[PDB]
RNA sequence: ACCCUCAGAAGGGAGGCGAAAUAGAGCAUGAAAUCAGUUGGCGAUCGAGCGACAGGGCAUACAAGGUCCCUCGACGAAUGACCGACGCGCGAGCGUCCAGUAAGACUCACGGGAAGCCGAUGUUCUGUCGUACGUUUUGAAAAACGAGCCAGGGAGUGUGUCU
RNA sequence: CGCUCUAAUUGGAUGGAAGUAGGGGUGAAAACUCCUAUGGACCGAUUAGUGACGAAAAUCCUGGCCAUAGUAGCAGCGAUA
RNA sequence: UGUCCCAACGUUGGGCCCGGUGAACUGUACAUUCCAGUGCGGAGUCUGGAGACACCCAGGGGGAAGCGAAGACCCUAUGGA
């Protein structure tokens, strides 16, 4: 859930900006943002036998 | 009084005759620069080189004025491939016996920056008696 | 802070700094320009002057919109920077003060060497229509000036 | 005031093109020319549609300008710069040393390049540079 | 610490400590963007994908590269003469011989020379070519879309099953 | 080719490691290497592995910064001080 | 009855110059342009010419198919309400 805490949102279209997550003013949750998710972390599911 | 480098310092190496000359050749002929398409139009494009990929690209075309596109038709010949200009092949060194099994006619070495001053002077010492030319020696003032 | 960008023979040389104040950047590199080479009390009485508004400071660089002065030579634009004027005279101070202190003839010794250096900014914010703020901030300046015997 | 040339060149009765088309050929190869005369260089063709066309530049222009000369003077040496690539260096080195001159100022007598001359014995369809210089509203000082 | 300066517990100067204060307080190192000063090159008559490749100017402490230039000679691929003689053409010119000769890129040797001198690096000038990059597109320099600049961040990963 | 950490084999470093800056050499190239200054404690190579492994771009993210500019504003309201 | 013919003079606050304070919008790059042409047919940057010594102040806004807003129209989606 690293990264996934937080109820950001895009604002969409029309205030010139990238359709990106954003809470309090702050880019969130998206990989490309700092403090975002991990895209293809390691994983403890994976079998290393 | 004054400076003087370590060592067999103005040793030449022995070549074939066809060997000199493609060591001629190699340093007649050169080759183009080859950094990357624009790395001169943008601080944050590097020189470093990478296959112009735009479909459009004119490098990646072959646009004349565009710089040549690394291929291997650029490739130096085998016979020099890798010699240090004087004519010599290198030999990495990092201590005393890394000298060993190295033909001072045909190799001069090159001791690895990390190796200190201590171990320099008996690997500088012991290369010069064996007929070795170190490519970096020590200056000393004698 | 700046370190002298410049060797100084301490036999022959007298040293002095402004750290962090807090005026025009732009004013400041006019003056250094302006009074490098001269001598210390012909700085002084050029900055004096040029407080009493006899005497303008060529804005060679930071001229936009800034009205021609006749006095002005060889240039068109110049203005009477007043407060970045008084911290040199404070500059000044210091280093003929340092001077004599050494046993040279502050006053007359040439300014070899003297540059402002933006140091950084005093930060602040200004309400602004439409629910936002804006920055409304202050330069940091310091300032370098070497003394040398004639 | 004073021109060194290492050329003196008549234009009377020659054509204006031809003169101008080897002035400029001796200019590249660095000599200094003087074309002498110049109202007297000439133009072959129907005088009316000739002055039509010097007319016209005359007229064309606007804020950022297309000033066209008048004098036979000038004329000419437009001609000349037509011939040159007088914004490279090596063009407006040539194209500045070269001179036109209404008369002759020279105390040698200029001479005659070999395929411009203009027989008045075999030809009425010409006009001559002061004739169209008048029709321009040029004032004939020459 | 002491002293000097200053309206001054500020700051500055000098000084003391320490291997180091360019370790003096968000005080290990200290990139880029970028700013001040300054060095080299260019610069107030001249033109714009900012360059690639050639070749000139000016600039260059050492180290880590040591080559380069001219006479002559040797070798000498494709190519390839002048002149002279003879013969044709209205003419521009051509044929035959001289002759596949002289010449001919590279490379080498002798003799002489260069050490800012050769390479290289910075900048600038000349020549040739040249309207970014990535994307969208039949067609992008595009009056189609993206980016102010830099640094750092930023996209085929796991389980199960199948082949 | 380059990056991380693991292992085996094997080396470097206070007689100065990594990093950084400027510079020399090699490689078609990814990139490798040396010199000098800084730095002041760690750093490799080979082989077999491992993978949160490579950016110029996404109105991409965050931080820092320049031009904009000494520019706009610091006048306007029946309360002109 | 200055809405108009047809505009004038004046008043107050700005504007302009000086001290102090001091933002923002916008920025791929280059950029002194103009006339024609060419080009994905609406070019400061391509071609040909013309013009063009550098910098600065004030101005009204012709152009940058100016800046601001991933067109509210239209269509398309086995989209939403
Ligand atoms: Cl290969
Ligand atoms: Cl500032
Ligand atoms: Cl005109
Ligand atoms: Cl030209
Ligand atoms: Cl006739
Ligand atoms: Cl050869
Ligand atoms: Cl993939
Ligand atoms: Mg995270
Ligand atoms: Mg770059
Ligand atoms: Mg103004
Ligand atoms: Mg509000
Ligand atoms: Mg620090
Ligand atoms: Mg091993
Ligand atoms: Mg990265
Ligand atoms: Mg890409
Ligand atoms: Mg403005
Ligand atoms: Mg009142
Ligand atoms: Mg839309
Ligand atoms: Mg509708
Ligand atoms: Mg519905
Ligand atoms: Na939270
Ligand atoms: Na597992
Ligand atoms: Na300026
Ligand atoms: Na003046
Ligand atoms: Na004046
Ligand atoms: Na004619
Ligand atoms: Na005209
Ligand atoms: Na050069
Ligand atoms: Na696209
Ligand atoms: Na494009
Ligand atoms: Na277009
Ligand atoms: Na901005
Ligand atoms: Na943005
Ligand atoms: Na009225
Ligand atoms: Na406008
Ligand atoms: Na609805
Ligand atoms: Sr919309
Ligand atoms: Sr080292
Ligand atoms: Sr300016
Ligand atoms: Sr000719
Ligand atoms: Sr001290
Ligand atoms: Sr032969
Ligand atoms: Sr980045
Ligand atoms: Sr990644
Ligand atoms: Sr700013
Ligand atoms: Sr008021
Ligand atoms: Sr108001
Ligand atoms: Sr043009
Ligand atoms: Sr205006």
């Amino acid at each position: 859930y690293a990264g996934l805490r937080t109820p950001a949102e895009s604002f969409g279209s029309g205030r010139g900006q990238a359709h990106v997550p954003k809470l309090d003013g702050r880019a969130r949750r998206v990989p490309q943002a700092v403090k975002g998710r991990s895209a293809h972390p390691p994983k403890t599911e994976k079998d290393r036998s | 009084t004054e400076l003087q480098a370590r060592g067999l310092t103005e040793k030449t190496p022995d070549l074939s005759d066809e060997d000199a000359r493609l060591l001629t050749q190699r340093h007649r002929v050169g080759k183009p620069q080859f950094n990357r398409q624009d790395h001169h139009k943008k601080k944050r494009v590097s020189t470093s080189w990478r296959k112009p990929r735009g479909q459009l690209s004119k490098q990646r075309r072959g646009i004349k004025g565009k710089g040549d596109t690394v291929e291997a038709g650029f490739r130096s010949p085998t016979a020099v491939r890798g010699k240090h200009p004087s004519g010599f092949e290198e030999v990495r060194v990092h201590n005393v016996d890394d000298l060993e099994g190295v033909d001072g006619d045909t190799e001069a070495v090159r001791i690895a920056s990390k190796v200190g001053a201590r171990k320099r002077e008996r690997i500088e010492e012991e290369a010069e008696d064996a007929g070795i030319r170190v490519l970096n020696p020590t200056y000393v003032e004698v | 802070g700046i370190s002298y960008s410049v060797e100084a023979d301490p036999d022959t040389t007298a040293k002095a700094m402004l750290r962090e104040r807090q005026m025009s950047f732009k004013h400041s590199k006019a003056i250094a320009r302006e009074i490098k080479g001269k001598t210390a009390g012909e700085a002084v009485d050029y900055l004096e002057a040029v407080i009493e508004g006899d005497q303008p400071v060529p804005f060679k660089q930071h001229n936009s919109g800034v009205g021609h002065k006749s006095k002005v030579d060889g240039w068109d634009a110049g203005r009477y920077p007043e407060k970045a004027s008084k911290a040199f005279l404070d500059l000044l101070e210091n280093a003929v003060g340092n001077a004599d202190h050494q046993g040279f003839d502050g006053e007359a010794m040439t300014i070899k060497h003297v540059a402002a250096h933006k140091v950084g900014e005093q930060q602040g914010r200004k309400p602004r229509a439409m629910g936002r703020a804006s920055a409304w901030n202050s330069p940091q300046v310091d300032v370098e000036l070497i003394l040398e015997e004639p | 005031a004073e021109f060194d040339a290492d050329v003196i060149v008549d234009a009377r009765d020659c054509i204006m093109g031809r003169v101008a088309s080897q002035v400029a050929e001796q200019a590249l190869d660095g000599e200094t020319v003087a074309v002498v005369n110049a109202e007297r260089a000439v133009i072959t063709g129907r005088e009316e549609q000739i002055v039509e066309k010097y007319e016209k530049r005359v007229d064309i222009g606007n804020d950022n300008g297309y000033f066209y000369p008048k004098r036979p003077d000038g004329i000419f040496k437009r001609t000349i710069r037509g011939m040159l690539p007088h914004k490279k260096q090596r063009g407006r080195e040539a194209f500045e040393s070269v001179r036109v001159y209404l008369g002759n100022p020279y105390d040698e007598d200029g001479e005659v390049l070999d395929g411009t001359s203009l027989d008045r014995l075999s030809n009425i369809k010409f006009v001559t540079l002061g004739e169209i210089s008048e029709t321009l509203g040029a004032n004939k000082t020459w």
